[PDB]
């Protein structure tokens, strides 16, 4: 019976680290997944605006070389 | 403070964006020398947004007036405030644009367009927390439309996590008589779709129906028209400039207003132009429409109605309640709870109870397939091609701009005949 | 010892805070600067009172409180207003930019930005304890900081303090008062993330709050000022046992082992009487009876939900005031006979009984008559689930289209997401489905 009743009790202690470890890493891949999208939302928002200074390169280009 | 910088460009946007200044600073109790001579203080407690405070207890606009013609410069600073403005804010050209979107958005505004955002930067670092930016201008000149949708791209790139808001004029055949309005505004539609985040549409083909069928004036003058868009601007604004709750900020106006981020353009109402019922009744039938689309045409994504005066708030919430019951089947259905109100005690000047109304409705398609109609009419034949080819630009340009708003009309369409099951 | 910690997000959340720290100030005689003449143990104490407050050496009783908002103007009112003495600087938590209505924002975007300094603060209240028993949080379901930063909060705070209570006081949202048409939205998101770190959760409808201050108390419109002084005191009786000694004073977890009988089913129904105007409490008595009586009047509710079509798995009548147990038996005995009361197969029929002896107490200027004798009933019913299948029922409507969803991808969330977070609600119904079928 005590080693029943220290069973118990590290089983209490192993189930409250482990709910506590995985909430830890739970919120780490969320946080850290998070940040990777809203960055790859942000550059492609400044990619595309880059495109658009291409392409007023382009047609300030076309009308020295047409004239 | 959650500040807004403003923007004016070109002729249209710096007229427009005078009466603005002029209706607020009345409000607010602001007279042209930036001293408060008010009489309550709630004029104060948002003054912040839309006024930097300069000691002597001045507030001087947080606005930046640009052009690529001195004259409608030196016109704002002679008329009535020009001397509340910060002078180094005043930012202007000489060749001017000659109507040309090409001139604004490519060369003459482009060499022009890095002595604005010279501007923009130090209001902006100047702001504890900048909500954004709004821009007032045409679609149908060349500094408004070209070089205001240029500066918006420009402003994006080094503020993209801002809200990026418009107040945009749409040309008329019964305003304007300057053929090449059809390829300005499609041009600038075709920029307005990527890269704001709000766009109030303020159509002068129903400021100019509004002025002759209901005001009764046979030749209403731009005058005539730029005080329903004050009115207009004053009533949209009025959540930013007094304390309350429901969008309060310029990016929780656009998180409840926006369901899909193309489809961002607002048709603005205003009424009077009363009881509770008839001021409900009005804001919300076509004629008090600033965008000239029939609502019956199409349903309401989403709509934000703003009363202003002293009145029951209970009778407000009813009569809201009945607009909503009696006309269901033109509000989408999968969008619940999408009509918000607010109540703000200052009625504007003159008027004792107002109504000010915000929506997003599928009937702008409307607005968009009439000037797709007068793009293609030129644009089939090539008409005018040259003052933009000259500038540098390629055909299938156009073309794009074209596909563009074609594309966002069929998406208006497609959200007005989806349905919940 | 037994001390709370009290958290408040949001403005909801902050607001409410207000009402409730007000009347738990009437309530021990507590003045604004936090002097209480009563209590002779300056400087410390283990009394009730002294599970919500704090004190310093120069007398003041100091809420174990933090107010947690991500913009200034709200919680800047509680810095300047009348209140302003009792709490220290640094249980004022306030950004510059809020949640915007976004979930993303509060949880991720902003959130993320002040949730060490929020950890912070509540870690130097938590030091104080001599045996910290928990935490009860309060905030809107609606907002984008109530929503988002709460739930980042929670799992934080299992993280800091492992398996320790936390108690939700959760404000639901309401058409007559909502803010933001993505409410339904940011609803389902922090209940699909707080489930598993909340061990019990107390929701209030803002429409049947609402609904009370209009039929019960003659406010033709009510404000959020009307409506938190009426949750103040539900929350007050909720909290009476934790704050005041008693013979017959049950303690709210002992309450709470009979409310939670699974995990996840821990969202107990609540129930105030008497709610009643001063005009019309004049010269009307209300007697151990009847206000017992009208805690089966689902006209009484927090949540708009209807317990006569559901099954009860628990039944707790928490009493104040001016009553003693023979009375409360008599009227349970004639309420079970005249009522519609089912309970599920695998649970016993009794009615579980607190009884505070000090009366409920009204704010200055507030609607509510001072009354001899109040109760709060919590149950846990089947009925309630209602309340997530109308929440559920609008989020699908505009998830079917995604409408609003990228405002939501925009900072940083995947539609993943979104539908795991509705799986979890889909759920969580067919949960209380289950507890209610009879055994086999
Ligand atoms: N009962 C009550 N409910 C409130 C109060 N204030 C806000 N709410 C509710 O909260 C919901 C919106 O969430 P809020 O708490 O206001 O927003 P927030 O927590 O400040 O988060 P943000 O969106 O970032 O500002 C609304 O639907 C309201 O019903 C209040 O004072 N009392
Ligand atoms: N409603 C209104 N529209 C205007 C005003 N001024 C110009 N517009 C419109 O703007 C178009 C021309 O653009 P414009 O303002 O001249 O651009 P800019 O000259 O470069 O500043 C025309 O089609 C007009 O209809 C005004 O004061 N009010
Ligand atoms: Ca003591
Ligand atoms: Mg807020």
């Amino acid at each position: 019976k005590r080693e029943h009743e220290r069973e118990v009790i590290q089983k209490a202690i192993e189930e409250n680290n482990n709910f506590i470890k995985m909430a830890k890493e739970k919120l780490a891949q969320k946080m850290e997944s998070n940040k990777e999208n809203r960055e790859a939302h942000l550059a492609a928002m400044l990619e595309r605006l880059q495109e658009k200074d291409k392409h007023a390169e382009e047609v300030r280009k076309n009308k020295e070389l047409k004239e | 403070m959650r500040e807004i910088v403003h923007i004016q460009a070109g002729q249209c946007g710096n007229q427009i964006g005078a009466k603005f200044w002029e209706v607020i600073s009345d409000e607010h109790g602001i007279d042209p020398t930036g001293s408060y001579h008010g009489d309550s203080d709630l004029q104060l407690e948002r003054i912040n947004v839309y006024y930097n405070e300069a000691t002597g207890n001045k507030y001087v606009p947080r606005a930046i007036l640009v052009d690529l013609e001195p004259g409608t410069m030196d016109s704002v600073r002679s008329g009535p405030f020009g001397q509340i403005f910060r002078p180094d804010n005043f930012v202007f050209g000489q060749s001017g644009a000659g109507n040309n979107w090409a001139k604004g958005h490519y060369t003459e505004g482009a060499e022009l367009v890095d002595s604005v955002l010279d501007v923009v930067r130090k209001e902006s670092e100047s702001c504890d927390c900048l909500q954004g930016f709004q821009l007032t201008h045409s679609l149908g000149g060349g500094t408004g439309s070209g070089m205001g949708t240029l500066l918006i791209s420009k402003i994006r790139e080094e503020y993209p996590d801002r809200i990026m808001n418009t107040f945009s004029v749409m040309p008329s055949p019964k305003v304007s008589d300057t053929v090449v309005e059809p390829y300005n505004a499609t041009l600038s539609v075709h920029q307005l779709v990527e890269n704001t985040d709000e766009t109030y549409c303020i159509d002068n083909e129903a400021l100019y129906d509004i002025c002759f069928r209901t005001l009764k004036l046979t030749t209403p003058t731009y005058g005539d028209l730029n005080h329903l868009v004050s009115a207009t601007m004053s009533g949209v604004t009025t959540c930013l400039r007094f304390p309350g709750q429901l969008n309060a900020d310029l990016r929780k106006l656009a998180v409840n207003m926006v369901p899909f981020p193309r489809l961002h353009f607002f048709m603005p109402g205003f009424a009077p132009l009363l009881t509770v019922p008839e001021l409900t009744q009005q804001m919300f039938d076509s004629k008090n429409m600033m965008a000239a689309c029939d609502p019956r045409h199409g349903r309401y994504l989403t709509v934000a109605a703003i009363f202003r005066g002293r009145m029951s708030m209970k009778e407000v919430d009813e009569q809201m309640l009945n607009v909503q019951n009696k006309n269901s089947s033109y509000f989408v259905e999968w969008i619940p709870n999408n009509v918000k109100t607010a109540v703000c005690d200052i009625p504007p000047r003159g008027l004792k109870m107002s109504a000010t109304f915000i929506g997003n409705s599928t009937a702008i398609q409307e607005l968009f397939k009439r000037i797709s109609e007068q793009f293609t009419a030129m644009f089939r034949r090539k008409a005018f091609l040259h003052w933009y080819t000259g500038e540098g630009m390629d055909e299938m340009e156009f073309t794009e701009a074209e596909s563009n708003m074609n594309d966002l009309v069929s998406e208006y369409q497609q959200y007005q005949d989806a349905t919940a099951d | 010892m037994r001390e709370c910690i009290s958290i408040h997000v949001g403005q909801a959340g902050v607001q409410i805070g207000n009402a409730c720290w007000e009347l738990y100030c009437l309530e021990h005689g507590i003045q604004p600067d936090g002097q209480m003449p009563s209590d002779k143990t300056i400087g410390g104490g283990d009394d009730s009172f002294n599970t919500f407050f704090s004190e310093t050496g120069a007398g003041k009783h100091v809420p174990r409180a933090v107010f947690v908002d991500l913009e200034p103007t709200v919680i800047d009112e509680v810095r300047t207003g009348t209140y302003r003495q009792l709490f220290h600087p640094e249980q004022l938590i306030t950004g510059k930019e809020d949640a915007a209505n976004n979930y993303a924002r509060g949880h991720y975007t902003i959130g993320k930005e002040i949730i060490d300094l929020v950890l912070d603060r509540i870690r130097k209240l938590a030091d104080q304890c001599t045996g910290l028993q928990g935490f009860l949080v309060f905030h809107s379901f609606g907002g984008g900081t109530g929503s988002g930063f709460t739930s980042l909060l929670m799992e934080r705070l299992s993280v800091d303090y492992g398996k320790k209570s936390k108690l939700e006081f959760s404000i639901y949202p309401a058409p007559q008062v909502s803010t933001a048409v993505v409410e339904p939205y940011n609803s389902i998101l922090t209940t699909h993330t707080t489930l598993e770190h909340s061990d019990c959760a107390f929701m209030v409808d803002n429409e049947a709050i609402y609904d009370i201050c209009r039929r019960n108390l003659d406010i033709e419109r009510p404000t959020y000022t009307n409506l938190n002084r009426l949750i103040s005191q539900i929350v007050s009786s909720i909290t009476a046992s934790l704050r005041f000694d008693g013979a017959l004073n049950v303690d709210l977890t002992e309450f709470q082992t009979n409310l939670v009988p699974y995990p996840r089913i821990h969202f107990p129904l609540a129930t105030y009487a008497p709610v009643i105007s001063a005009e019309k409490a004049y010269h009307e008595q209300l007697s151990v009876a009847e206000i017992t009586n009208a805690c089966f009047e689902p006209a009484n509710q927090m949540v708009k939900c209807d317990p006569r079509h559901g099954k009860y798995m628990a039944c707790c009548l928490l009493y104040r005031g001016d009553v003693v147990p023979k009375d409360v038996n008599a009227a349970i005995a004639t309420i079970k006979t005249k009522r519609s009361i089912q309970f599920v197969d695998w649970c016993p029929t009794g009615f579980k009984v607190g009884i505070n002896y000090q009366p409920p107490t009204v704010v200055p200027g507030g609607d509510l008559a001072k009354v001899q004798r109040a109760v709060c009933m919590l149950s846990n019913t089947t009925a309630i689930a209602e309340a997530w299948a109308r929440l559920d029922h609008k989020f699908d409507l505009m998830y079917a289209k995604r409408a609003f969803v990228h405002w939501y991808v925009g900072e940083g969330m995947e539609e993943g997401e979104f539908s795991e977070a509705r799986e979890d609600m889909a759920a969580l119904e067919k949960d209380y489905e289950e507890v209610g079928v009879d055994s086999v």
